């Protein structure tokens, strides 16, 4: 019987704590949604592995979650260890329901804790108490009346883990009413205790004593375990989680990493609530297959079989000197195969003999007797040992012998080897002396003629087949490895393998040690073949050495992933995208399906689609091409509606899946080629907008010395050993500063003076109430004003952050005087004119403030008189409807929270910098300086300060080109300021998506917001016109428009708006006759 | 090319005198030094005289060594034996034993029966 684990096992990993954290870690841990066994009770025939036992002892595996459920206190202690009985170290902790007893006692073999003894029994499971170990007493880890009392089910979640000779063990307690599985719902486990026990656990089992049950008929022998208590078990496995933790700094949630997709964005982008979008996560190029794969064709050989199944060699003494070279070698068969009678290498390990490789190679092969064959050797001494031939104390192949007695002995007596006994040149090693030495001087009192006349130190040895050791011919040759005097030539038979199509393979053709996937490839190499290049060691194509034919090798072939993910909030569904890999390949290290049963990540799915970029897994390609969202890469996108075809479908396309159509960036608006008639402003739409620049970031500043030193001499001075890069990198801080003032300066403090808000705002029926600062309300931030300082992320994530070396100067211009700045300029902008910044600041009148301001656009002020009131109220509602979505949409500030984002994430992977050793020893600083002498601390130390100057200059660079991009930004909003807060530019599309009215500078926590007010016009309408009218023989030329026909009289209009007027003398110039014009037609002037 | 094919040997009187030779098949004479044995039937070789390199130095055995006379001919591609001084004692194969190289060197075997 299978069940989930829904949501346990989740504990505090370690001591430490924190607060309002969304904190993550690595640790063993149960993963979510697992199946977990059921034990219940014996099932008769239903145990394995004990006997009359209910559910059997498990193995260990380094962690188990284990949970016991009742309705009254019943289950008692377990057994841990590896053997559980008094062999091996095992575990014991027991329930006394008085108190808890830890023991490791390695007590004898009980088969069950409750033999049968039923209650009456004392203890029956403490066999044997010998060699008890350990002893520990403490509270009872009880259990029931929450079983009763509360008339609920009780129950007790643990975890034994054995961490680093550390037994952590945690605990709960909690009713239950759905008693048959264990509920949804979401807890934590903080431990009770720490033993330092260092045993090895790979077997456990529970302990529970039968007192009386009824479940068989017998009055005493009814304590019977087959329907009584039970609990399930699982097992941990080393996966990272993100925690979630609470203000009182408690687990309120988790989520895993390895369990979805999903789960693993979750992780990457440590929160909760992820927002619709592609999110890079973890790559995954391959495994590779087997092994080196060459080829079974030509080699090369020495003739070894020549010379040792010889079986003709000669006198030791005349020993054969034969040079071997310049071929592929194999001492496999001479090594193994039993044709010699020893075989022992001086220097040289048998076993590695064809894989090394020696310039020369020496045979050096004879005869010899049985007992003298102890002399071949470094360090012998003896007739032979010192007169036939010596070897050196150096490194020489092997010393071979093999008896001969068939093939050296003849039965007819065999004299015709030799040893001589003790009178040559005494063989510095390696000399071939064949002298005949008969006399020396023939005098010497020694050997002479005197004394001795008739000896010849040659001592021809005879022997024959049967004779004995001693008199037992061994045949022996000598491998003498003449290696590193020059190239090496002699090396074993290598060239042992078969290659391999199409599959991603760890080759070596020759010593070319890579991977890659072999292909049929189409080139002809020359005899200069041996491999081929595209750039500067790119090996691109290869020969096999051996059989040759060309061959392309292409890359390990290809990992990716792109999950997708359309909001947590609003969905919960993920598919995920493949850069650049032919699923056929089934893309994740092919078919991963190692991983957990995730049909996403058991990528397999019917629902996929290949394009430039990969395939997504989750993919439900549609041919219908709405416009794009989340972008997937070349074109295609994804995002439709909820009820394409089915209602089971969600805004996320295809619900528990996700489509991809092709980007189509809307419909078609054409117009022809007119005639001459045109499609010209009947009606309109003034509107609105907005822009957000940020104009500065937060100050900073960083002391060198308390960064990489705080506080530890040595390191202040090896810094001030390094020359003057702090200088630089402070100088370098402070500069960014002074002009993030400079450009708070330049963008905001244009005008020479303040002009009051008016105190009666009576303007024009164009109402504020919601620019000019607060009435008096705190702090003088307008009402718009007010949302902009607060709909900003109030938290900011929270970056209050100064810890070490870390500071924040506080900046000159502070938000009250800003706004009192940015309030005279609305008020300059709106009572003066376009003209407080050119001089003194003069006095308008709002309406003509803006008539005056559509003569920017070429309307005259008939326009507005005449539409005053309606093009007013529709300002206001405009206006109006500019807080609704400015207070509205979520993101719609992004790109401030972006800048102080940037500047968070800076300063914190900063101080994680911070956090690691960068090869030292450790980390952190004090230690390292205090656990070592001197020489040792300052290099490792060193070593510290380099890595930390690095990841410092890193950082200042990266900020300065963030500043200089945001003085780029600040320019142009100073830019804008002038042009269109000082004035009204014309520069298309700069001052707002249209023809411009004016601008209006907000304040902002480190930016600025302008509402480009603009003109959008509407209503398009077709008339006819004519470029001339010939009149007396002479044509005509609007000055003031353009002559419009309704199709039967002629009219006089404007460009940007349908105003037709009568043809007339003062607003038509005039010259020349009809000339060669196209268009030109009847209806002459008044 | 060391086929040693002995030569010169034969049938000889008590006291004779006759030529012993052998021959390498067409090679350098020189550095190979010969050397020659008495192997009486009814037991094995023993050695009664032989020579060097140098051919000039007539190393005979220790046994009665002005019996037998020795020459290297380079100029011949023969040895050449002239026993003298004989005795019934080595009626043996006698083998031209060119050391260079092959030590055990023979290949034809050359009789010299000692009569009556």
């Amino acid at each position: 019987a299978y069940t989930n684990s829904f949501t346990r096992g989740v504990y505090y990993p370690d001591k430490v704590f924190r607060s309002s954290v969304l904190h993550s870690t690595q640790d063993l841990f149960l993963p979510f949604f697992s199946n977990v066994t059921w034990f219940h009770a014996i099932h008769v025939s239903g145990t394995n592995g004990t006997k009359r036992f209910d559910n059997p002892v498990l193995p260990f595996n380094d962690g188990v979650y284990f949970a016991s459920t009742e309705k009254s206190n019943i289950i008692r202690g377990w057994i841990f260890g590896t053997t559980l009985d008094s062999k091996t170290q095992s575990l014991l902790i027991v329930n006394n329901a008085t108190n808890v007893v830890i023991k490791v006692c390695e007590f004898q073999f009980c088969n069950d804790p409750f033999l049968g003894s039923w209650m009456e029994s004392e203890f029956r499971v403490y066999s044997s108490a010998n060699n008890c170990t350990f002893e520990y007493v403490s509270q009872p880890f009880l259990m029931d009346l929450e079983g009763k009392q509360g008339n609920f089910k009780n129950l007790r979640e643990f975890v034994f883990k054995n961490i680093d000779g550390y037994f952590k063990i945690y605990s709960k307690h909690t009713p239950i009413n759905l008693v048959r599985d264990l509920p949804q719902g979401f807890s934590a486990l903080e431990p009770l205790v720490d033993l330092p026990i260092g045993i090895n656990i790979t077997r456990f089992q529970t302990l529970l004593a039968l007192h009386r049950s009824y479940l068989t008929p017998g009055d005493s022998s009814s304590g019977w375990t087959a329907g009584a208590a039970a609990y399930y078990v699982g097992y941990l496995q080393p996966r990272t989680f993100l925690l979630k933790y609470n203000e009182n700094g408690t687990i309120t949630d988790a989520v895993d990493c390895a369990l979805d997709p999903l789960s693993e964005t979750k992780c990457t982008l440590k929160s909760f609530t992820v927002e619709k979008g592609i999110y890079q996560t973890s790559n995954f190029r391959v495994q590779p297959t087997e092994s080196i794969v060459r080829f079974p064709n030509i080699t090369n050989l020495c003739p070894f079989g020549e010379v040792f199944n010889a079986t003709r060699f000669a006198s030791v003494y005349a020993w054969n000197r034969k040079r071997i070279s310049n071929c592929v070698a194999d001492y496999s068969v001479l090594y193994n195969s039993a044709s010699f009678s020893t075989f022992k290498c001086y220097g040289v390990s048998p076993t590695k003999l064809n894989d090394l490789c020696f310039t020369n190679v020496y045979a050096d092969s004879f005869v010899i007797r049985g007992d003298e064959v102890r002399q071949i050797a470094p360090g012998q001494t003896g007739k032979i040992a010192d007169y036939n031939y010596k070897l050196p104390d150096d490194f020489t192949g092997c010393v071979i012998a093999w008896n001969s007695n068939n093939l050296d002995s003849k039965v007819g007596g065999n004299y015709n080897y030799l040893y001589r006994l003790f009178r040559k040149s005494n063989l510095k090693p390696f000399e071939r002396d064949i002298s005949t030495e008969i006399y020396q001087a023939g005098s010497t009192p020694c050997n002479g003629v005197e004394g001795f006349n008739c000896y010849f130190p040659l001592q021809s040895y005879g022997f024959q087949p049967t004779n004995g050791v001693g008199y037992q011919p061994y045949r022996v040759v000598v491998l003498s490895f003449e290696l590193l005097h020059a190239p090496a030539t002699v090396c074993g038979p290598k060239k042992s393998t078969n290659l391999v199509k199409n599959k991603c393979v760890n080759f070596n053709f020759n010593g070319l040690t890579g991977t890659g996937v072999l292909t049929e490839s189409n080139k002809k190499f020359l005899p200069f073949q041996q491999f081929g290049r595209d750039i500067a060691d790119t090996t691109d194509a290869v020969r096999d050495p051996q059989t040759l034919e060309i061959l392309d090798i292409t890359p390990c072939s290809f990992g990716g992933v792109s999950v997708i993910t359309p909001g947590t909030n609003t969905s919960n569904q993920v598919a995920v995208l493949y850069q650049d890999v032919n699923c056929t390949e089934v893309p994740v290290a092919i078919h991963a399906d190692q991983l957990t049963p995730t049909w996403r990540v058991y990528s397999t799915g019917s629902n996929v689609f290949q394009t430039r970029a990969g395939c997504l897994i989750g993919a439900e390609h549609v041919n219908n091409s709405y416009e794009c969202d989340i972008p997937i890469g070349a074109g295609i996108c994804a995002s439709y509606q909820t009820q394409t075809n089915s209602p089971r479908r969600a805004r996320s396309v295809a619900s528990q899946s996700i489509i991809a159509y092709t980007m189509s960036l809307g419909a078609e608006n054409s117009v022809a080629y007119s005639n001459n008639s045109i499609a010209i402003p009947t009606n309109f739409t003034i509107s609105v907008t907005t822009e957000i620049l940020p104009v500065s970031m937060t100050k900073t500043s960083v002391d060198c010395t308390m960064y990489i030193c705080g506080d530890s001499t040595e390191c202040s001075n090896l810094l001030l050993q390094y020359g003057s890069f702090c200088t630089q990198l402070n100088r370098a801080l402070t500069g960014i500063a002074v002009e993030q003032d400079k450009n708070t300066q330049e963008v905001f403090a244009q005008v020479k003076q303040i002009y009051k808000t008016p105190p009666i705002k009576d303007f024009g029926g164009f109402n504020f109430s919601q620019i000019l600062p607060d009435p008096s309300k705190p702090s003088k931030r307008s009402f718009i004003e007010d949302l902009l300082f607060n709909k900003v992320t109030l938290a900011d994530a929270g970056f209050i952050q100064k810890f070490n070396g870390l500071t924040v100067l506080p900046p000159l211009l502070t938000d009250e005087m800003i706004a009192q700045y940015t309030s005279a300029l609305l008020a300059g902008t709106i009572t003066s004119g376009w003209t407080f910044g050119a001089g003194a600041a003069l006095q308008i009148p709002f309406a003509m403030q803006m008539a005056y301001r559509f003569n920017g656009i070429g309307v005259t002020q008939n326009v507005l008189y005449e539409n005053q009131k309606l093009i007013a109220n529709q300002f206001n509602s405009a206006i109006g409807k500019i807080q609704d979505s400015l207070s509205s949409t979520a993101s719609a500030l992004g790109k401030l929270q972006d800048v102080v984002n940037q500047n968070a994430q800076a300063l914190n992977t900063l101080v994680k910098q911070l956090s690691s050793n960068f090869g030292a020893i450790s980390s952190v600083l004090n230690d390292i300086l205090s656990r070592l002498d001197k020489v040792e601390a300052e290099v490792q130390i060193d070593r510290l300060i380099t890595g930390r100057l690095q990841s410092l200059q890193t950082y200042v660079t990266q900020q300065l080109i963030r500043a200089a991009e945001i003085r780029a930004s600040a320019n142009l909003a100073a830019t804008k300021m002038s042009e269109c807060v000082l004035g009204q530019s014309k520069r298309v599309d700069f001052c707002g998506k249209g023809y411009h009215l004016m601008s209006f500078p907000q304040s902002a926590p480190h930016g600025v917001v302008f509402l480009h007010v603009t003109y959008v016009p509407a209503q398009e309408k077709n008339f006819t016109t004519a470029p001339a009218i010939c009149h007396d023989g002479k044509a005509h030329f609007p000055r003031e428009g353009v002559f419009v026909s309704n199709g039967t009289h002629w009219f006089v209009t404007q460009r940007n708006f349908y105003e037709p007027q009568i043809i007339t003398t003062d607003n038509t110039f005039v010259s020349g006759n009809c000339d060669v014009v196209i268009g030109i037609v009847n209806n002459t002037v008044y | 090319e060391v086929q040693l094919v002995e030569s010169g040997g034969g049938q000889v009187e008590t006291g004779g005198s006759l030529r012993l030779s052998c021959q390498a098949s067409g090679s350098t004479f020189s550095d190979y030094v010969m050397a020659w044995f008495r192997q009486r039937p009814g037991k094995e070789r023993e050695f009664v005289a032989t020579i060097s390199r140098n051919g000039g130095t007539t190393t005979y055995g220790s046994s009665v060594k002005g019996r037998f006379t020795i020459s290297r001919d380079n100029a011949k591609s023969t040895v050449y034996l002239q026993m003298n001084s004989l005795k019934p004692e080595d009626t043996a194969v006698y083998y031209c034993y060119a050391v260079g190289g092959d030590g055990d060197s023979w290949g034809q075997g050359t009789q010299v029966t000692v009569s009556s």
